[PDB]
């Protein structure tokens, strides 16, 4: 410390991914549409920035003083 | 270079992935999710010839080994199924039937005993059975310096909290793997941002650790981040942003603690002194001398 | 605060943050320090 | 080892859980007084060490 | 070794032959698995998204441990042209290839890859009764052909004249047998992946005929190890120039086919060993008394060996044999040098020669730990035996071209060989014997600054 289903849409839920299941699974719909895509590299990259400007340095290290 | 050992732990749970329909726009995420983790296994077999994909699947009921298939199963075997088209390459289209065919069988299990709701989940059991895998694989030793790489797809879509008896079995897990040296990537889909036992799996032991909100362009978020080898580990930054605090929960009151007291009997965390000055884990009695010292009040002149 | 002053006057500002946050967490802690002591003397006052 | 029934020693341990501080300028730890750049803010006094 | 041949074969290929190239997913997946792996996760990690890539966002990728390897990789993609650098706003930023993304994506999820990777007819028969015995066979007749022993069965001319033009495998006509090179021993040294790499190299720089076409050859190549062994793929996706080289490898040992020109063809375990690869025969004990005791039971192995060995008696187990002065002079006379027979010797070297020179180097690192030394697991006597043959052959050498001499005058001597010694001809030369000389190559350019 500091919304739950039925079982009845659970398995029209179920039911919904076996006919899609069945039918035909088209791997090329993961393809994004170069929209989201721009959002998710420059989430990524961001996330890399902060983490290699953390990361860029971490016997003592040598100082700028005298 | 070296090839690796990519073991997939996907939590799929009817009730989890209810909820994370209901709450986006979106309905059947399990399809989208599942041709992601597809694709990405596909590039992970293509990365390597001589690489190897171990899936399991944690259900409400317990956990099932995905790919690959039982050797009772495999023997009993084969109805190809045309979920996958037949034109593809062959060591990938052998993969993505085998897992197609163990979700069907793995979903028409959960449509049966769909009775039963479950309030044990079974994520950690599935985990510890991946490292068992693991094991075997590199103590089976077929291929010379076979590497590993757990990746663990989690959904918690805002209804599941956080599982208190969750706790020492991923540290478990976390100390096994950084005794074999196996990087834990964990993906969460859904609406609780911060997952702190699976962001300290990701933490401890060298893996990455990437929540999202949206199933849609998954596999940009695999392919991307989740796609660091064993063999290039070292020499690439991961993008785990939110570093995690390491810290824990306390026994009685639940709270994140501070600092605190804990049980030098059954290490057990306690934000406060207990009452009856008894430990509420092991029932070890304490001094109550020595925890006046504890409840004594610092010194300051008039 | 004397060897903050004495850099500042000594090396012109562009070394003093340097040695400012050099010294930064032991300034903190010996300040938070002070500051419990102040308020637990001023508790027992009260 | 495993203790025997005769000891009574239960005593209640105060520790705290440190958070890993991150910052891009080296500091003076409080436990050897060399620059280190990450490091552990103690939860009590706000110290910082090295492991 | 092996990934760099081919990734300098793929160099000297032209760009618009490599573009060419990338149409089948098979070879577009082939080609990636050569990549270095910053390399292939910058490719995999940069297929997915249509839009373009800076170079420095796949900078801030790299650790500063790895930076240079990225820069490995980088060249790697500026040398195979999978990365279109572009100039915008002041930025150079990075293109995927995009008929190699094209037919990596749809290698990756399935769809259009216009059967590359072949149609399975569902007809098959046992790998390692046929299939393997067939590719063993053929490759087994190839190595005894180019060895030199004497065979019932010879392969064809089609492989005849491949060795015949290779910088291996010299013929001679005037006696009517076939001399091993330096390249041959050396053929007969590595692994069989990189051996039938090299033989395929070879095979590629043969081809320029009209008969023939580069990237139907690159393209069935690389099919070739996207196929599996133990399922037959029916011909009709090949066309005719892909169905004559595949009746050459037929006979070369790559692919099985029940009869000539038939509608199917099974591919071999070579095939997959293609790709990547993946006591024991031919294990040998070396002696101070220069006996061979070489575990070896395949003919290869021995036939092998005969080249350098004076065998005296065949078991099932080993073959004892004795390492001669006349056998070895047999070996140098073939141009095998010592160091290639010392690494062979080292190569095929006996575990409890290993467990002695083990033994011996922790008796030698307890006595002197002031400096170390080499496992030598053969005993350096023969070592230096087969040094000293490999010196008395090459006492002499003999170098053919012109002595100019009988200069009047020292400066026009001084000004020739300075001449000899800026082309870089000459050999030697002396001022008190007025003498210099040069190669036979040489000769023509002093010849044409003297003339005129
Ligand atoms: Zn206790
Ligand atoms: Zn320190
Ligand atoms: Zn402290």
């Amino acid at each position: 410390t500091t919304l739950k289903v039925s079982n009845q849409q659970m398995l029209q839920q179920l039911s919904l991914v076996m006919d899609n299941l069945i039918n035909k699974l088209d791997l090329n719909q993961v393809v994004p549409n170069n929209e989201v895509s721009n959002k998710i590299n420059k989430r990524v990259i961001t996330a890399i920035k902060i983490n290699a400007k953390q990361a860029k340095h971490n016997l003592e290290v040598k100082s700028t003083l005298p | 270079e070296s090839p690796s050992l990519l073991t997939v732990i996907i939590e799929i749970a009817p009730k989890l992935w209810t909820t994370f329909d209901e709450e986006g726009n979106e309905k059947g995420s399990i399809i989208k999710v599942l041709e992601a983790l597809i694709v990405f296994l596909n590039a992970h077999l293509a990365f390597n010839s001589a690489n190897k994909v171990a899936v399991i699947a944690a259900y409400s009921q317990g956990i099932k080994y995905l790919y690959p298939e039982s050797t009772s199963a495999l023997k009993a075997s084969r109805s190809d199924l045309k979920i996958i088209n037949s034109d593809m390459y062959r060591r990938f289209r052998n993969v993505d039937e085998t897992l197609v065919e163990e979700i069907y069988k793995l979903f028409e299990l959960e449509k049966k005993q769909i009775e039963q709701n479950s309030q044990r989940s079974t994520l950690a059991g599935a985990m510890s059975a991946g490292l068992t895998y693991v094991n075997r694989i590199s103590k089976e030793s077929v291929t010379t310096s076979l590497k590993s790489r757990l990746l663990v797809l989690t959904c918690g879509s805002g209804s599941s909290k956080d599982e208190i008896f969750q706790y020492i079995p991923i540290m478990n897990c976390i100390f096994s793997a950084t005794k074999m040296k196996c990087p834990i990537d964990v993906v969460k889909i859904g609406g609780s941002k911060e997952s702190t036992f699976l962001q300290q799996t990701t933490d401890a032991t060298n893996g990455v650790y990437l929540h999202v909100e949206s199933t849609e362009g998954l596999i940009q978020y695999l392919a991307t981040a989740m796609f660091i080898d064993p063999s290039l580990r070292p020499i690439i930054v991961k993008p785990n942003h939110g570093s995690v605090d390491f810290r824990t929960s306390c026994y009685l009151t639940g709270r994140v603690v501070a600092v605190g007291f804990i049980c030098s009997v059954c290490l057990c965390v306690l934000s406060i002194i207990p009452p009856g000055n008894k430990c509420p884990a092991c029932d070890s009695q304490f001094d109550e001398h020595v925890i006046a010292k504890l409840k004594r009040k610092p010194v300051v002149p008039r | 605060n004397e060897l903050f002053q004495d850099v500042l006057n000594g090396d012109g500002e562009s070394m003093s943050n340097t040695c400012t946050a050099y010294l930064k967490p032991v300034l903190n802690s010996i300040t938070l320090a002070t500051h419990k002591y102040d308020e637990y003397f001023n508790e027992y006052n009260n | 080892l495993p203790v025997n029934k005769i000891n009574k020693g239960f005593t209640l341990v105060k520790m705290g859980f440190p958070t890993r501080i991150f910052e891009d300028t080296p500091t003076f730890c409080s436990c050897h007084s060399k620059l280190v750049y990450g490091g552990y803010f103690c939860p009590n006094c706000h110290s910082k060490v090295c492991s | 070794s092996l990934k760099h041949s081919v990734t300098q074969y793929l160099e000297e290929i032209p760009q618009q032959v490599q573009n060419r190239l990338y149409t089948s997913p098979a070879t577009c997946l082939a080609i990636y698995r050569i990549l270095p792996p910053l390399a292939k996760f910058f490719i995999m990690a940069m297929v997915f998204n249509e839009n373009e890539v800076p170079l420095l966002d796949l900078d801030k990728w790299v650790n500063s441990n790895g930076k240079l390897q990225f820069q490995n990789a980088i060249k790697s993609m500026k040398s195979l042209h999978l990365l279109i650098p572009n100039k915008s706003s002041g930025t150079l930023m990075i293109n995927l290839n995009p008929t190699f993304k094209i037919s990596l994506r749809n290698a990756l999820t399935g769809g259009e890859v216009q059967n590359s990777f072949g149609v399975v007819v569902e007809e098959n028969v046992v790998s390692l009764d046929l299939l393997d015995e067939y590719s063993a066979n053929k490759w087994e007749t190839i190595l005894h052909f180019m060895v030199g022993t004497p065979l019932a069965k010879i392969p064809s001319e089609k492989v005849l004249n491949l060795l015949k033009h290779s910088k291996l495998m010299e013929e001679v006509n005037s006696t009517g047998e076939f001399k091993i090179t330096n390249e041959g021993f050396q053929f007969l040294l590595q692994e069989i992946n990189s051996q039938l790499w090299t033989l395929l190299l070879q095979y590629l720089k043969m081809i320029e005929t009209s008969k023939m076409d580069l990237v139907d050859v690159l393209h069935f190549i690389f099919m070739l190890g996207a196929l599996e062994v133990g399922k037959a793929y029916k011909i009709d996706a090949l066309s005719e120039t892909q169905r004559i080289m595949l009746q050459d490898m037929r006979d070369y040992g790559l692919v099985f086919q029940k009869h000539s020109n038939d509608s199917i063809f099974y591919p071999t375990k070579l095939a997959l060993m293609l790709t990547s690869d993946t006591i024991p025969d031919g294990s040998l004990i070396v002696e101070t008394n220069f006996k061979i005791y070489s575990y070896s039971n395949s003919p290869l192995q021995i036939a092998v060996l005969s080249l350098f060995v004076h065998l005296k008696a065949r078991f099932v187990n080993m073959v004892l044999g004795q390492i001669t002065r006349e056998s070895i002079r047999r070996a140098l006379t073939n141009g095998i040098t010592a160091d290639q027979i010392i690494a062979y010797l080292e190569t095929h070297a006996h575990p409890q020669m290993r467990r002695l020179a083990e033994e011996k180097l922790e008796k030698k690192l307890e006595l002197d730990p002031n400096c170390k030394e080499p496992l030598q697991v053969l005993p350096p006597t023969v070592v230096d035996q087969i040094r000293l043959w490999q010196l008395e052959l090459d006492r002499v050498i003999t170098y053919e071209g012109s002595l100019y001499s009988d200069f009047e005058t020292s400066q026009e001597y001084n000004l020739l060989s300075k001449y000899a010694q800026d082309i870089g001809v000459l050999l030697w030369k002396d001022d008190k014997k007025k003498k210099f000389f040069i190669s036979k190559e040489g000769n023509s350019q002093v010849l044409d600054f003297a003339k005129r």
